[PDB]
């Protein structure tokens, strides 16, 4: 009855890879103009799943959310099968012949590109291999969400361009003035995550911990792992900072923050700079004009510390003025002076608003030419639109943010037909056929290797190490005294703040077809599938909206946002955090994409609108509104001038929390460095011991004499050895949701539609649930918490006990693994356990899954059918390969033989996992540390990943309060 | 279910007596670890690091009486030879394993090269296109002592 | 219903046996609605707090629960008879032997 399915091996056997096992290439991983490294997997040289670096010191092996889902990116449907000329798929072996023809024999030509931005020397030196030919090359870098403005800002602070580091392991104190050092939307994530958690980790009664102190104008999640934090409205953050630096002591500085002398988190915390010389850092955010990065040199420099805010000199690359340029470029298409216009990896239409348009002229040129991933707004409107192959097939170069120059391992052959990668593409328009990226990259490097070692020895070692050593730039001194000083009158009022941001799970709106990301919650707020506006209740019950919801689904209003005539509406959704007069609008989520596989209709006996998320069309249309085209490109992350219009069409918006701030519950039970300094023991003196009896863990049962692990049959195997346990350093734990995604790839998943998870099922194992704790709300303080909960896989354990059909069971050490065969479906596997973690596989999401995806899921577990159960299981697989590579040869399991996913991509050196009684290994160090915070132990049920609690650290008085 | 449960008392016994043998060289071990690092090493974790394992050791010698003789009392069923052996050879072996982790420190400290002689030391398993481990476990077992870990560091 | 039930010597009138009969009914389609699920979310932690909110087919399944037992209960009862009738003539009319 069963089918036949066949096996087709290799005809031409590779040498290196082998079938069964897959072997780890080191790529890279680019945007927002920087590469990120990365490490793979690739079973059979199929890519299955990402990981980090560990050679690479500036991630140490760590892999954000942003990657993941990358990945993902690259299996997606509806990428670009055809090439599509004028919106039409015709053919692509006439472009070839055309566009040659157009650019061996041009001449001038005029041409325009509006690429993405470099960060890459292959990019940057065939620029110079190109504008040699044609003589003016405007060469916008399209920054998404306009100028990064980090930079602009210290262009003049120390007289030429340079990127910072900010290391902050050698610094305590740091003043984020909306700085998201911390945050996935940013650069550099992991050197501002990990060095920052090493200052939160203790690992002693009480040691000298950051003490941050945060300012932002929009509750994001740097605020939230973070002490004293304070809601104060961008477009006056300059203010803010103004007054800040007269109580420093820097200059006058009065009169534009005129209305913050005396403020409490400012006097505080000047005082304690000035005392914290070569420890104190300023950061400073994306919502501010570049004087505040004027002043974010100033008193850095001038507060002693430049070993701690370590500062790198970049190639000469200042010009990044979004105004300068793109401006620029169209009041060249409205004369007809350029031509040609080579898009590379952007969607303009879809970004760049309309204050200074695109649309406009980008109708009136032809001989269009956009190189794209998707085809959304963009080849629909061109007359050339390629297809891109996304990085896992370009050999191409880039730099990591700041500092090493590494090089991408492509994996795959271009899954499409003719993708033709645009270096190579950027090489064509250079007057010769297709360069082979191969040989083309290579010739660049021996003007650059910078290693007295030739290529097939160099080469192989750097394609091999992931990160060229020597590399990262000269370190500046002070160039500053005192020179930008000068733009301090752009603090305007008067209305509404629109400020945008981008939220983690998304990037300019880039990754949108991208479920692992796009069914990811947010930090913030666990919302998925839509684009938002968070504000406070004060403005909420002062506008006459709300987050209602009869049904726990939370029915939402909307705003109808107009600025300038070019209105647009949304769900409003509120938080506490907020201040007044502003709203963070995320962006991406309005991206309408064009699919050329069918919507898969079946009969109306048959369900698939509910399953096939990819059926109704692709992935990004309708999820939500497009909101880039509002701005203002002055400042382009603020606004002002939003006429808002409280109207109808108020439809769902859908959540997994989908509550917060639990009544009083020993659920985080945050901690002072004081309270700490005094009781260590107070993980448990929330639901302490009983009168006289043992210690929690370990605590005895009934039975004592027949329990299991006394009896053979749990004790006999070649696994007992080593029990596994996962603690959690939740004290560097905020927010970055890639705790999530590693697992969704490792061990696979479907996702999950809004349609669908409106009724509150999700198929995400880890819960990332936040919380708010307020001093019984007193001012409305959040204060929030955020900690990670996979299946504490218990040793009492209900769930075993409770599947009749044996499909749970007490694994050797603390493994309580499920089998997604023997289930059945009754979910009272799910309804015992305290934490609703048993995730059930309700519908049948992998049959309707394509062609495409199917590449992604992993070829080594089980993937799971209809009316089955599934949780963590500590990302048993990886147990699995490295248990048996030690059962074929007699060996321990080392301290770090095995990483799981919540491990391996949680940045922040958060879970550990190594395996218990094995005492040289960190777990044994972080369990027998104070805080052995055992969630839930009361039930006495005495689980694995006793994990460890928050201590915020407060400061003393200094007029704090 | 081959002849009964009579066979397999035979090395079950031989495991115990493993184990009782052992008894000697662990607590030999414990006095010589004392002598051998007084004070080359923080020693106040690390010594006790050693012990913890210790109370189990002896503690289960107890129960592999107490294991097998509800074997030996009644000969008659053959699911519990097979595995009250596979939980002695596990928790045998286990105790050697943990003996070797905290010992294997000390040479780690002592010698500021944890040595080459320490485990099999294969690789992942990509790296068996170039190394089975195969020669690993030939590596491993005619090179790696069980609990000859430290009476080798009376050598350096 | 029930502490308003016992007024007139428990109340004989067949009418409000029906109108109560099933009203008593209901609160226990509730009791089970109530008892399972309600304190099955907001249960140990605000993170499984989620409402129930139940489908079309969810009720069409507890009318068809009515539909098939009406439909069985009256198949066999149409044939079988309906009073224990052995019993009946046996226990309180004059089986007796004293007469
Ligand atoms: S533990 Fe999870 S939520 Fe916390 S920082 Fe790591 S990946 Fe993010
Ligand atoms: S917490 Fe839940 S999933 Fe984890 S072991 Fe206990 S019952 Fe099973
Ligand atoms: S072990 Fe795997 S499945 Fe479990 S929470 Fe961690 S990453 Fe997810
Ligand atoms: S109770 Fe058991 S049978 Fe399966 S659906 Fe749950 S593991």
């Amino acid at each position: 009855r069963r089918p036949v399915e066949k096996i087709l091996p290799y005809v031409r056997q590779p040498e290196e890879i082998i079938p069964g096992i897959p072997l780890y290439y080191a790529t890279a991983m680019p945007f927002r103009g920087s590469v990120r490294p990365l490490l793979v997997e690739s079973h059979e040289g199929r890519p299955t799943k990402i990981e980090g670096n560990p050679d690479h010191p500036l991630s140490r092996g760590a892999t954000g959310v942003f990657e993941q889902a990358s990945l993902l990116n690259l299996y997606d449907p509806d990428r670009s099968q055809q090439v599509l000329r004028k919106g039409e798929p015709a053919s692509w072996g006439d472009f070839v012949q055309f566009a040659r023809s157009l650019a061996a024999e041009a001449g001038t030509k005029r041409l325009a590109v509006l690429c993405e931005p470099s960060s890459s020397p292959t990019l940057a030196a065939l620029r110079r291999e190109l504008e040699r030919r044609y003589a003016q090359v405007r060469w916008v870098t399209y920054r998404p969400e306009g100028d990064d403005h980090e930079a602009l800002g210290l262009q003049q602070a120390f007289g030429r361009p340079v990127r910072a580091r900010y290391r902050f392991s050698e610094a305590r104190v740091i003043v984020s003035l909306d700085a998201d050092f911390l945050g996935p939307t940013d650069r550099n994530f992991v050197e501002n995550t990990r060095e920052f958690a090493a200052s939160r980790r203790m690992e002693r009664p009480e040691d000298e911990i950051s003490r941050l102190y945060v300012i932002e104008s929009t509750y994001t999640v740097t605020g939230g792992m973070a002490d004293h934090r304070l809601r104060l409205r961008a477009g006056d953050i300059p203010a803010f900072a103004a007054a800040l630096a007269a109580e420093l002591g820097v200059g006058e500085l009065r009169e534009a923050g005129a209305r913050f002398a005396g403020h409490p988190y400012v006097v505080e915390i000047a005082r304690d700079l000035r005392a914290a010389g070569a420890r104190g850092v300023v950061l400073a955010g994306e919502t501010q004009p570049p004087a505040v990065h004027a002043l974010c040199a100033v008193i850095n420099d001038l507060l002693g510390s430049l070993g701690r805010t370590v500062i790198l000199h970049a190639l000469d690359e200042p010009a990044t003025a979004q105004h300068a340029a793109l401006a620029e470029l169209v009041q060249a298409m409205q004369a007809g002076a350029v031509d040609a216009l080579l898009l590379l990896n952007v969607n303009p239409v879809y970004d760049a608003p309309a204050a200074l348009g695109f649309a406009e002229a980008l109708a009136q040129v032809p001989e269009v030419i956009h190189l794209g991933l998707h085809v959304d707004e963009t080849a629909r409107r061109s007359t050339w639109h390629l297809p891109s192959t996304h990085y896992l097939e370009a050999w191409g170069d880039g730099r990591a943010y700041d500092g090493t120059l590494s090089v991408i391992q492509p994996l795959i052959a271009p899954l499409y037909e003719a993708a033709h990668s645009p270096l190579e593409v950027l090489a064509l328009l250079a007057t010769g056929e297709e360069q082979s990226a191969y040989d083309l990259v290579r010739n660049t490097w021996r003007r650059l290797l910078a290693g007295r070692g030739a290529f097939e020895q160099a080469w192989q070692r750097v394609l091999h190490d992931g990160f060229l050593p020597d590399s990262g730039y000269p370190t500046v001194s002070l160039r500053p005294n005192r020179q930008a000083l000068a733009d301090w009158p752009q603090a305007a009022e008067g209305g509404l703040e629109v400020v945008f941001r981008l939220d983690p799970t998304v990037l300019d709106g880039s990754f949108a077809n991208n479920a692992w990301a796009q069914e990811l919650p947010d930090p913030i707020t666990k919302i998925v599938w839509d684009n938002v506006a968070i504000l406070s209740p004060k403005t909420a019950a002062a506008l006459g909206v709300k987050a209602e919801y009869h049904k726990g689904v939370y029915i939402a209003d909307v705003i109808e946002l107009s600025l300038d005539g070019r209105a647009v509406e949304l769900p409003v959704w509120v938080l506490p955090g907020h201040p007044d007069d502003s709203i963070t609008v995320y962006l991406g989520y309005g991206r309408e994409i064009t699919s050329t596989r069918p919507e898969r209709k079946t009969p109306f006996f048959d369900l698939d609108d509910y399953t096939d998320i990819y059926g109704h069309g692709a992935i990004a249309t309708g999820v939500g509104v497009n909101v880039a085209p509002l701005r203002r490109p002055d400042n382009t992350w603020v606004a002002y001038g939003a006429q808002v219009r409280k109207t109808g069409r108020t439809y769902k918006i859908v959540t997994t929390q989908d509550h917060g701030s639990m009544v009083g519950r020993p659920l985080v039970r945050l901690a002072t460095v004081e309270e700490f300094r005094k009781n260590p023991d107070f993980a448990k003196e929330a639901e302490p011991p009983l009168e006289g009896l043992e210690p929690w863990d370990q605590y005895p049962t009934l039975w004592e004499e027949n329990h299991p692990s006394k009896q053979p049959a749990f004790q006999d195997s070649d696994y007992y050895r080593n029990q596994w346990a996962m603690v959690i350093d939740l004290n560097a734990c905020t927010g970055c949701n890639a705790c999530i995604v590693a697992c969704d790839s490792e061990n696979n998943i479907p996702m999950v539609g809004k349609n669908e998870v409106g009724r509150g099922r999700e198929m995400h194992w880890l819960r990332i649930d936040r919380y708010f704790v307020s001093d019984e709300a007193h001012a409305d303080d959040p204060q929030i918490v955020v900690q990670p909960v996979p299946c504490m896989h218990c040793e009492n354990a209900p769930c075993e006990s409770v599947c009749p059909v044996a499909a749970t069971v007490h694994s050797p050490d603390g493994l309580n693994e499920m089998v997604y065969n023997r289930c059945i479906g009754t979910r009272y596997c799910s309804n015992n356990c305290p934490y609703k973690v048993r995730r059930f596989n309700w519908f049948n999401w992998v049959k309707t899954l394509p062609i495409q995806v199917q590449m992604a899921q992993n070829p080594d577990v089980t993937v799971r059918f209809r009316g089955v159960m599934e949780k963590c299981t500590y990302c048993v697989q990886r147990i699995r390969e490295a248990q048996r590579q030690a059962n074929i040869e007699k060996r321990p399991l080392r301290d770090g033989e095995v990483k799981t996913a919540c491990q391996q991509a949680c940045p922040a050196e958060a879970i550990t996992f190594g395996d218990l009684n094995d005492p040289n290994n960190a777990v044994v160090k972080q369990r027998q540390n104070a805080r052995r915070y055992e969630m839930l132990a009361a039930l006495n049920v005495k689980p694995r990943t006793s994990y460890l609690a928050r201590i915020t650290n407060p400061n003393p008085r200094l007029l704090e309060q | 279910y081959p002849g009964g449960v009579a066979l397999t008392l035979a090395q079950i016994e031989a495991a115990s007596e493993q184990v009782a043998q052992d008894l000697e060289q662990a607590l030999a071990e414990l006095e010589a670890l004392r002598l051998l690092a007084r004070r080359d090493e923080t020693l106040a974790p690390y010594v006790a690091q050693y012990e913890a394992i210790l109370e189990a050791h002896q503690q289960a010698v107890l129960e592999f009486e107490h294991w097998k003789e509800q074997v030996a009392a009644h000969p008659g069923d053959y699911r519990r030879a097979n595995r009250t052996l596979g939980a002695i050879t596990a928790r045998h072996e286990a105790l050697l394993q943990q003996y070797a982790d905290v010992a294997w420190a000390v040479a780690q400290h002592v010698n500021p090269a944890l040595l080459a002689r320490a485990y099999t030391s294969s690789g992942p398993r990509f790296f068996f296109y170039v190394v089975p481990p195969q020669y690993a476990r030939q590596v491993n077992e005619q090179a790696v002592p069980p609990l000859q870990v430290v009476r080798y560091l009376a050598a350096q | 219903f029930p502490q308003f039930f016992w007024i007139k010597k428990l109340r004989r009138n067949i009418p409000f046996m029906f109108i109560a009969s099933i009203v008593v009914n209901i609160g226990m389609w509730f009791e089970r609605f109530v008892i399972t699920i309600t304190s099955l979310h907001r249960d140990y932690l605000p993170s499984s707090w989620d409402y129930f909110v139940p489908t079309w087919v969810d009720v069409l399944t507890l009318i068809g629960s009515f539909g098939l037992f009406f439909t069985l209960f009256l198949l066999f009862l149409r044939f079988v008879p309906m009073v224990a009738i052995a019993e009946v003539k046996g226990v309180l009319p004059e089986a007796d032997p004293h007469f």
